[PDB]
RNA sequence: GGCCAGAACCAGCCCUACUGCAUUAUCCUGUCGGGGAUCAAAAUCCGGCGGGCAACGAAGUGCAAGAAUCUUGGGUCUUGGUGAAAUGAGCGGAGUAUUUGAGCUGCGCACGGCGCGCCGCACGCACUGGUUUCUUCUCCGUGAUGCUCCAUGUUGGCGA
RNA sequence: UGCAAGGCCGGAAAGAAAAGAAUUAGAGGCACCAAGUGGGCCUUCUUCGGUAAGCGGAGCAGGCGAUGCGGAAUGAACCGCUUAGGGAUAUGUGGCGUCAAAACUUAUGGGCUCAUUCUCGAUACGUGAAAAGGGUGUUGGUGGAUACAGUUGGACCCAACCGAAUCCACCGGCCCCGAAAAUGGAUGACGCUUAAGCCCAAUUAGUGAUUGCCCAUUAUUCCUUUGGUAAGGGCGGAAACAAAUGGAGAAAGUGUAGCCCUUCCGAUGUA
RNA sequence: CGACGUCGCUUUUUGAUCCUUCGAUGUCGGCUCUUCCUAACCUAGCGCCGCAGAAGACGCUAAGGGUUGGAUUGUUCACCCACUGACAGGGAACGUGAGCUGGGUUUAGACCGUCGUGAGACAGGUUGGUUUUACCCUACUUAGCUGGAAAUUGCGAGAA
């Protein structure tokens, strides 16, 4: 019956998509991966070297040792009663540059930015206000919402 | 529901018409009659000067409205009664064996239905006159005269139903006493 | 006793965005126990005709239409129920009422006792006042009769609650037990 | 009397009475035209036009904050008391006023028709604006030199 | 002077703005040493084998086991609610004809139903009883056709008298037939049919507004007990005061008749 | 009456399961005796027929009454002989073993055939093989004594 190999269970899983075959690009060579960055671990089916286990398709952590052709990476893991930091070793091409901190990074930049701004005489951009308010509606195209007979014979098929 | 369903009938000059509580009495010449309708609820009136009988459901759906129509000829078949009378006019069929049929005071006998050893008795009531016409006139008929068709019937009915055969085909073995005609007294 | 359903007319929109920086208005007509209820059908004709999610619209008005004054009239009631056997169902009834609202909270009634439908599967499409010479119904056009009356039989008339006995003597009013 | 019961009052709770603001128009009227049915009408019904409050015991519509003190509600055998520190708009002293709402209004600004400044403004915001026509009571006050517990009514019945 | 890494020295810090722009009965981490378990079972949804099973096997989660209480007559598991021991007031599920508390059989609400020997119906779970098929039983829809119509009567397969509404197909609701088992028996029993049945809808009823009523080991609140990951105050005897004729106490405290007082929260449970 | 399809009912068959019982619920049949069911064989009524009569087929209401004697077999079944109006089908712990019987099943002795090297094994055949207890409580059957309407009491008072 089932059996519970590296592998097992991975037949969508190792699997690229339609028309989206190959071996990875340069730009994926040329991708910098420093000690302490967060990164996707992304298994690309077609190196089938350095992959990583089934499990760890999907998460993401943080660079912990980087070496010539692969990268270490520590991943939660959670076993029974608490979550383990697992540190699994995979090849370059299985990991992405994660932008889970894109968001949070960009807003610091604009702290600064505004920062800047407000202690030297700029112009700062105006607040946006909520829509959540009231205030006096004019319409210009007013219809009537009913149910019309039309509505269900064009419900009944054939 | 409808709310007021009727239905009328014109009363003749020399009979009478009176209705209390759902109980209808007609007199005519030749006798009177009386119906109990109190088991119907309906609304049954009488006008002296215009000779007309009514009567009136209201607020009915179709199994009260159907019994209006069956009042008007209750009380319809107690005017032809009490003006013209029933007479039912039975005769006795047979193939092989005469079936003698004997009418003494109110008794009917009737014998040799078949061939039987058995002899049919049936008692009739005070209010029915039953009797046997002349052979020479007609052969084997019997005659029942009453005011009352349900009483003239049933007991033309009760002298067929006695005389019915029993282990044979009924479509051979025609043999019986049926009711030929249906007429008036007067 | 008065209608348990109330004349609701219930004005939305969906919420202006960059796609729709306009969106048109929708007035609706409901009949409805409260304005929760009606604003709840007013969402349900919005996202199954105009694809519009109570999330993602508002609500400009859910006031009460006034009844006329009380007045013996023919209303004709243009309504639809479904049912798993048959689908939907439309059909049109004549009843005599004195108001919109008590004409159509009687097409409920009589659309439960009849056909056994709830109001959640029950649309409304049109409740109008017509005259008399436009009624099909005999039942209904029944009533037109310029002298129509009619006596009260079979009417169990029951006691004022205070003047209510228990067991009272045959002939008399004389109350034994009260 | 440490027993039984009834009424008084206190404090706290728990119930009821007493209601204002907004809303209405698919509405209310009158009149013309149609339409309807009658013995003839009227009405139900559809249109144009003129006015509008179905009117606060109008509406079964949204929200209600109304000091049970004025203006002696009820219950507590569901609490504890009889003033052994009563913190009260309720106790005690003063005073006949202030202020907070409703009316009515000033300027400016917001807001709404129409357009780059005229009209309106239901009466929003600031001057905690102006008037006082009516509607309200407002102002002071008692530390524990009590660490803790217990101990202070009235009227009968029963108990000499 | 670039990249990588370990630091050092400074800077800035809405301590995270505004756009719906979180919330928390949120003290985080770390050990040590031990017990009972290691037959489970049942449900809403997903789900495999099997004709199926009160059958065997799984997934997420709740529950019973381990737990009564209030409800579905009865029932380990359904529904409500979960449990210190007492009161009052409100509820929940379920009810308001009697049994049996509550509509002393409520309304100044609307419809449908008649069921002759397992005797209609009032069974959520509970299939914890029913199908295909049928009904000119009644009362509602939809689409057509006819209308001096349809039906009688007279004349001869066909139109004239007659004087109004008829009939064709198809869908529902309740009721009926389908519908046969062994002790006498089961809407719980009686009984109920201007229901005390079914669907819908109210709360003293077109009058003037938005809480009819009855039942909990639940909710709110009051009294008392008990234990806190409990929170605080007092504890240097203020002064004065014999009997015959205001009192007593006041312990620096885990646990006592608890040092005393105030306050808040929890309290069931098999192994 | 009813192919191809299709919808059901029953628990008098087998299967499936493994809930109760392994400090024990006596395990087949027959005899005996009672009772219940109806899917009705006869008996009472009645429809319908390819219903002339006679005999019969199909169906309805109805379980009040009845439903035998034997050869072979432990047999339930099966089969035949005979009578009859008819010799229907089933349940009650596959009703009924402190009611019987013990033919069968079902130990220990022994024979056979097949199987095994063997001791031994065979829903294969054969022959022989302990059937215990009521005096208890109910239930039934008869047989006695005897109070009691506030079903013992209240004095609590109701006349077919
Ligand atoms: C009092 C008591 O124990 O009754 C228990 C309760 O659980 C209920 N029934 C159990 C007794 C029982 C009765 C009949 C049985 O059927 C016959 C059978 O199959 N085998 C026989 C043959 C044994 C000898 C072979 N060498 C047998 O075992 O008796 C089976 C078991
Ligand atoms: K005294
Ligand atoms: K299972
Ligand atoms: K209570
Ligand atoms: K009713
Ligand atoms: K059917
Ligand atoms: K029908
Ligand atoms: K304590
Ligand atoms: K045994
Ligand atoms: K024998
Ligand atoms: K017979
Ligand atoms: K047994
Ligand atoms: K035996
Ligand atoms: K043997
Ligand atoms: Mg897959
Ligand atoms: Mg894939
Ligand atoms: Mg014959
Ligand atoms: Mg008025
Ligand atoms: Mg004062
Ligand atoms: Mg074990
Ligand atoms: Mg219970
Ligand atoms: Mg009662
Ligand atoms: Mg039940
Ligand atoms: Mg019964
Ligand atoms: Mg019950
Ligand atoms: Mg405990
Ligand atoms: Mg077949
Ligand atoms: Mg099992
Ligand atoms: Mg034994
Ligand atoms: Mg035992
Ligand atoms: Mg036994
Ligand atoms: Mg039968
Ligand atoms: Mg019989
Ligand atoms: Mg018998
Ligand atoms: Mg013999
Ligand atoms: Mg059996
Ligand atoms: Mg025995
Ligand atoms: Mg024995
Ligand atoms: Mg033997
Ligand atoms: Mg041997
Ligand atoms: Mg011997
Ligand atoms: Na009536
Ligand atoms: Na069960
Ligand atoms: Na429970
Ligand atoms: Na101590
Ligand atoms: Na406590
Ligand atoms: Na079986
Ligand atoms: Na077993
Ligand atoms: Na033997
Ligand atoms: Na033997
Ligand atoms: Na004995």
């Amino acid at each position: 019956v089932h059996s519970y190999g590296y592998k097992s269970g991975t037949r969508h899983l190792f699997a690229k998509k339609f028309r989206k075959h190959g071996v990875p690009s340069v730009s994926t060579i040329l991708t910098n991966i420093k000690v302490g960055d967060y990164v996707d671990v992304v298994a690309d089916s077609a190196v089938r070297e350095g992959m990583p286990h089934k499990y760890y398709h999907g998460r993401t952590g943080i660079v912990w040792n980087v070496t010539p052709r692969g990268v270490g990476v520590i991943i939660n893991k959670p076993v029974r009663t608490r979550t383990l930091r697992k540190r699994i070793c995979v090849r370059f091409e299985h990991v992405r540059k994660s932008r889970c901190q894109e968001a949070f990074k960009a807003k610091e930049h604009q702290f600064q930015a505004y920062l800047a701004a407000k202690k030297a005489g700029k112009a700062l951009p105006p607040l946006q206000k909520s829509s959540r308010l009231g205030g006096i509606v004019r319409p210009k195209n007013v219809e009537v919402l009913a149910r019309r007979v039309a509505d269900y014979e064009a419900m009944v098929p054939y | 529901v409808k709310v007021k369903s009727l239905c009328t009938l014109q009363i003749p000059e020399g009979v009478t018409v009176d209705v209390k509580g759902r109980k209808v009495t007609v007199t005519g010449k030749r006798g009177t009659l009386t119906k109990d309708l109190t088991h119907l609820q309906l609304d049954l009136r009488v006008d002296k000067k215009n000779r007309t009988f009514t009567v009136i459901r209201w607020f009915g759906s179709k199994i009260p409205i159907a019994c209006l129509n069956t009042t008007k000829a209750h009380v319809q078949n107690m005017i032809t009664g009490v003006t013209k009378g029933y007479r039912f006019k039975v005769r006795c069929a047979y193939a092989h064996f005469p079936i003698n049929v004997s009418v003494d005071g109110q008794n009917i006998e009737v014998r040799n239905f078949l061939g039987e050893k058995r002899v049919r008795r049936q008692l009739v009531p005070n209010t029915v006159k039953v009797s046997q016409t002349d052979p020479s006139k007609v052969k084997d008929e019997i005659v029942f005269d009453g005011n009352d068709l349900e009483q003239v019937s049933r007991e033309a009915a009760v002298l067929h139903q006695m005389c019915l055969v029993k282990k044979k085909d009924i479509r051979k073995f025609l043999d019986g006493i049926y009711v030929q005609t249906k007429t008036n007294i007067e | 006793v008065k209608p348990h359903l109330r004349h609701y007319q219930v004005v939305g929109r969906e919420s202006p965005s960059e796609k729709n920086p306009e969106p048109t208005v929708y007035k609706f007509e409901v009949f409805a126990p409260n304005f929760v209820v009606a604003k709840s059908r007013f969402w349900r004709m919005m996202r199954v005709k105009n694809k519009v999610k109570a999330t993602h619209g508002d609500v400009l008005s859910c006031k009460v239409v006034k009844d006329a004054k009380l007045v013996a009239r023919n209303y004709l009631v243009d309504i639809a129920y479904y049912s798993q056997r048959c689908g939907y169902t439309r059909m049109v009834k004549e009843f005599r009422d004195v108001s919109k609202t008590g004409a159509v909270s009687q097409a409920y009634h009589d659309l439960a006792s009849r056909h056994r439908a709830r109001y959640h599967n029950i649309e409304v499409l049109n409740v109008k006042s017509i005259p008399d010479h436009e009624v099909k119904h005999l039942s209904i056009a029944q009533y037109h009769a310029p002298n129509l009356s009619f006596p009260l039989l079979q009417r169990r008339t029951k006691a004022t609650r205070k003047d209510r006995a228990i067991f009272v003597k045959k002939n008399t009013k004389r109350a034994v037990v009260a």
